[PDB]
């Protein structure tokens, strides 16, 4: 959502971090490579960073389908004639 | 008869569209394939749309399109001083 991973739990991110803890690595930084291999907490964090775009493109499909309907129903009507107008 | 506008009094494109020429093609390979006279030197030929093509080429189509203004007047063109690109 344009941020960092926030607090899920009170004062942390993990239960495996300490309270009021603010290092990049504990706020989803993947300082890995996809040839050397992401360890468990950065591949949590890339995990709900995908979740975001798949229910992006889920949801939003049918939201534009909608408006893509209304407007093509209400412009259907209108034609060049032989005035030019 | 007064919707008519008289030939010098003619405001509208000489050239003609795409829809009129998709339109008089059809028209006319219908009725070549309902045998009808053709009125061009056909040279081995057996598909009514080519033979259309080909007296299209030569200008000899006897057909007039009638243009509708929003009025309800109309103009008439026959095809063959009707403009066509290439």
């Amino acid at each position: 959502e344009g941020k960092r991973i926030a607090f899920g739990f009170v004062d942390r991110t993990l239960p495996h971090f300490s309270k009021d803890d603010y290092s990049p690595e504990s706020k989803g930084f993947v300082e890995n490579s996809y040839l050397r291999g992401l360890t468990p907490q950065e591949f949590f964090f890339h995990a709900m960073g995908g979740r975001e775009g798949l229910i992006d493109t889920a949801v939003k499909t049918a939201e534009t389908g909608y408006i893509q309907r209304r407007l093509v129903k209400a412009l259907e009507d209108i034609m060049v004639h032989y005035d030019n107008t | 008869k007064e919707k008519a506008i008289p030939k010098d009094q003619r405001a509208t494109t000489p050239y003609m569209t795409k829809y009129e020429r998709a339109r008089i093609l059809g028209t006319r390979a219908l009725q070549i394939s309902m045998n009808a006279p053709v009125f061009v030197d056909l040279e081995g030929e057996t598909d009514p749309l080519r033979i259309a093509m080909k007296e299209l080429a030569e200008k000899k189509i006897p057909l007039v399109i009638r243009r509708y203004l929003p009025d309800g007047s109309f103009e008439d063109w026959s095809v063959e001083e009707l403009i066509v690109d290439l």
